[PDB]
């Protein structure tokens, strides 16, 4: 009575992932091998991740990419969820580098192009891995990189940041070990930069047995560059490994970089006179700023906002000391306007209030959602400035 | 049907909206002088008007509204135009729109280009706001020039019907009689008055013999707000057009013997609204606008 | 088809020999595969009620952690209810997962992403002034403003319709 799920005979354990256990399986007829991630339903209830697991399934089920592990089927049973995925025999890239050492320039580049194509494909689909590392990069029989273990991933949403320090410290971006907010592609790029360093040098750029020293090295953005490294790829690493996320390389920047372009396969990536309209203005400029700022104390300014929202007869739910969700009833259309508020810090004294439009899933509605948002904000801004 | 009429039926308004664009909206309580200044600041020739009282988009504030205010309330260069400074967009819209009440109607992004071109012609408008009916947000301001540039890029690839190889004279495209035009010495105020009476896009500037030496358009008028010279309209249109003589382009023209395709190529390449039809001596025979051509193309 | 639905039977503990007997096999002894203290078989069962029991190193026993049923003869068996909503993946994830009126730490450090303002960015002189750069998704729906002047406030926010972006400016008297 061997263990069998949908004609696949389950074999040895391949490993344990972020959530659940992963075992190999072999088709009883064809002998086709698969990797089966096993999620105990009671366990994903204990940890309250059922939503994370549901989104992971919904999005990863549509993914088709050469260098991302494919999800073939999700089999639900009364006690358990079986995610049947493609199987690769090469094992971890990490183990490969351990046994064979560093890879030469051409092989490091080939694998890096494959991985970055997958990292890009995810971002195009609004998904952010955040666990990227050689341990989660799998090799197939032919040495093709395969991304796996989306357990720590998340989904990018318009106007939304993500705060969850994730992944191994060595592969984590400075803002991630610092526990700050991020859009999330800049983190995957930092991780991909560390992967590139590991392929080229056979070691890790930020590593130490003293954890404070490690975190300092990461936040300083300082790492050793071996003499045998190509100056071209060194500039690439320096750009991907920028501490400042605003100065850090994007995937566009990497695709334009000369070292990356060299020998790049085509399948990896799917892709004087003044204007008449601008003539009257020239014959003839204010600087925009975000929300509203104050040098007063964060307790004083957070209290004032609550007072002012009440003055305007607005309905608001408190989430955090610095996070509010506000609703207004439209006096004409009798529908509702929704906006969220968050206080941030700028410098020692300066703090900032941020206004963000909350979309409605409601049926066609009268008035302009965009303008009603503006009007709602202006009422409060008037009070706060006065 | 034809190559063009079927094409405009196929595509949706949404297909012409830029990947990322800027849209300026004025509250109707905004001081009307500030509103025209804002149009210059943003490089925008017309903007949606939003009424906070009725919680709806009312209409468009265009350069035509600036021309009307000037001609109506301009007294002389010795006294300020009080109404221009004091009025609000709504206050003047009531005075100007008191005689005739027309409710501006938006075009859905899911509607076709044939709907849009039909709406521009039927309402005799140059500015058609595209508004999403679900959200109620105004999306994009659609113009004759945007649509014709779209057709130029797309139809050149395909076969074109026999109508395109016909000469301008044969097709009878444009206005060949009662051409409203001014003289090199005509005062701006007078030219504004002609805009108000004839409701034309632009006025050819002609010499002694009727030969076009320049053109004064409705667009050119906005330069008065740019330089803040609006309070003296006594100057000639020549003095008004000195601002653009630094890089001067000879007024564009076309002939009756030229084909509609030749003319449309000249329009899109120059990115201009109309061409002055002239004879051998540059004397003004007629005017071919974008609205003329888009009416010719929307009808079989 | 609808009568073959995979059901997992798992015994947690040690043993040399572990068997599974139930109403579904006529209480015959089915050997379970061992995986380092976990013993398992997977069976296709009809939708409905099934009763089962384990034979562990010579001792007939139920699973205390799973549901049981006791007969009038003093027999204690495990019981399992096979339901369709167990085999529909998103139906299972739905059943697994189970104010605003005003009643009245340090502030998060501001992400520098939000300091890149789409309207401060310069566009080429040869391009339509209405055209804009393509925004970072993270700044969408956020409110930017100009310092109130001449009693007029200027607000703007970038939104996203299908694959297109529209930055809307509003001039309001205040
Ligand atoms: C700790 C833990 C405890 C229980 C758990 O839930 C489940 N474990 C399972 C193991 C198996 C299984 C699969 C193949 C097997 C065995 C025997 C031989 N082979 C060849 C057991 C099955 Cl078919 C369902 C399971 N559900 C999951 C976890 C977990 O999260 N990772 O361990
Ligand atoms: N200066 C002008 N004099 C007379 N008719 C004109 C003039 N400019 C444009 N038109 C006509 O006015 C109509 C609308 O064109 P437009 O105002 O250019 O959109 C068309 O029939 C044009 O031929």
């Amino acid at each position: 009575g061997s263990v069998k799920i949908g004609h696949y005979i389950l074999g040895d354990t391949l490993g344990v992932g972020t959530f659940g256990k992963v075992k190999v399986g072999k088709h009883e007829l064809t002998g086709h091998k698969v990797a089966v991630k096993i999620l105990n339903r009671q366990k994903i209830r204990s940890l309250d991740v059922v939503g994370k697991i549901r989104r992971e399934i919904q999005n990863l089920k549509l993914f088709r990419h050469p260098h991302i592990i494919k999800l073939y089927q999700v089999i639900s049973t009364p006690s358990d969820i079986f995610m049947v995925m493609e199987y690769v025999s090469g094992g971890e890239l990490f183990d490969y580098i351990c046994k064979n050492g560093r890879l030469d320039e051409k092989e490091s580049r080939r694998l890096f192009q494959q991985i970055l194509s997958g990292v890009d494909y995810c971002h195009r689909h609004m998904v952010v891995h955040r666990d990227l590392k050689p341990e989660n990069v799998l090799l197939d029989a032919h040495m093709n990189a395969k991304i796996a273990d989306f357990g720590l991933s998340n989904m990018m949403s318009d106007g939304e940041f993500l705060r969850t320090s994730c992944g191994s410290p060595n592969y984590a971006a400075p803002e991630v070990i610092s526990g700050r907010l991020y859009a999330g592609p800049e983190v995957d790029i930092w991780s991909s930069g560390v992967i590139l360093y590991a392929l080229l040098c056979g070691t890790l750029p930020f590593d130490d047995d003293h954890v404070p020293t490690l975190f300092k090295k990461i936040c300083d953005g300082i790492f050793y560059t071996p003499q045998y490294l190509n100056p071209s790829v060194i500039s690439l690493l320096k750009h991907m490994l920028q501490v400042d996320p605003m100065k850090r390389a994007t995937i566009k920047d990497i695709r334009e970089h000369e070292w990356f372009k060299q020998d790049l396969p085509k399948y990896l990536f799917p892709e004087t006179r003044p204007h008449p309209e601008r003539v009257p203005f020239l014959v003839a400029k204010a600087k925009w700023h975000l929300g509203i700022r104050s040098q007063s104390r964060p307790n004083d300014i957070m209290a004032e906002v609550c007072r002012a929202i009440k003055q305007l007869d607005y309905e608001w739910k408190v989430v955090n000391p610095y996070y509010l969700r506000v609703r207004r009833k439209n006096p004409v259309t009798s529908t509702y306007s929704k906006m969220s508020l968050q206080l941030y810090q700028v410098d020692s004294r300066t703090y900032l209030l941020d206004f963000r439009s909350i979309d409605d899933e409601l049926t066609p509605r009268p008035g302009s959602h965009t303008i009603e948002f503006f009007e709602m904000c202006a009422n409060l801004i008037k009070i706060l400035a006065q | 049907n034809s190559v063009y009429t079927s094409f405009m039926k196929s595509h949706r308004c949404y297909d012409l909206i830029p990947t990322s664009s800027k849209l300026v909206v004025f509250d109707t309580s905004l001081q009307v002088k500030k509103a025209f200044f804002a149009l210059v600041t943003n490089g925008v020739r017309a903007a949606p008007l939003w009424d906070s009282k009725k919680q709806s988009f009312v209409g468009m504030l265009t350069i035509t509204d600036f021309i009307n205010i000037l001609h109506r309330y301009y007294k002389s260069a010795l006294v300020q135009i009080y109404e221009l400074e004091e009025h609000k967009i709504e206050t003047w819209r009531e005075v100007y729109l008191q005689d005739s009440f027309k409710p501006l109607v938006c075009i859905s992004p899911n509607a076709s280009l044939f709907d849009a071109v039909s709406s521009l012609i039927r309402n005799k408008i140059h500015r058609l706001p595209v508004i999403d009916p679900e959200s109620g947000n105004t999306l994009y301001i659609l113009t004759h020039k945007r649509i014709l540039k779209f057709l130029k890029l797309f139809i050149t690839e395909f076969p074109k019907p026999e109508f395109m190889s016909k000469s301008l004279e044969e097709l009878q495209i444009g206005t060949y009689a009662n051409i409203a035009m001014v003289r090199t010495t005509t005062p701006v105020y007078v030219a504004l008055g002609i805009f108000v009476q004839h409701r034309v896009s632009a006025l050819p500037v002609v010499d002694e013999k009727g030969r076009v030496v320049d053109i004064y358009s409705k667009f050119d008028v906005i330069n008065l707000a740019a330089e803040k010279t609006y309070n003296n309209l006594d100057v000639s249109v020549t003095k008004a057009l000195q601002h653009r003589s630094h890089y001067f382009e000879g007024v564009l023209k076309c002939y009756l013997h030229e084909t509609l395709e030749t003319i449309i190529n000249r329009l899109v390449e120059a990115e201009v609204h109309r061409l002055v039809v002239v004879d051998e001596n540059d004397v003004v025979k007629g005017i071919v606008s974008l609205s003329d051509i888009l009416q010719a193309l929307v009808l079989t | 088809p609808a009568q073959a639905r995979p059901t997992v039977f798992r015994w947690t503990g040690g043993g040399k020999e572990v068997y599974l007997s139930g109403s579904f096999n006529n209480w015959s002894k089915l050997p379970l595969t061992r995986d380092h203290n976990n013993f398992v078989a997977i069976l296709d069962l009809p939708e409905g009620e099934h009763q089962y029991k384990f034979f562990v190193d010579g001792q007939w026993t139920h699973d205390p952690s799973e549901p049981i049923v006791t007969s009038q003869l003093g027999t204690v068996n495990n019981i399992i209810q096979v339901k369709k909503t167990d085999f529909e993946v998103f139906d299972a994830l739905m059943v697994d997962s189970q104010q605003e009126p005003y009643v009245c730490r340090a502030p998060p450090i501001l992400p520098p992403h939000l300091l890149q303002v789409i309207l401060n960015k310069d566009t080429g002189i040869s391009c339509d002034p209405a055209l804009l750069p393509e925004p970072n998704h993270v700044m969408l729906n956020h409110l930017y403003a100009l310092s109130i002047k001449d009693g007029v406030m200027v607000l703007s926010a970038t939104h996203r319709y299908k694959k297109k972006y529209v930055t809307t400016l509003l001039y309001k008297p205040i």
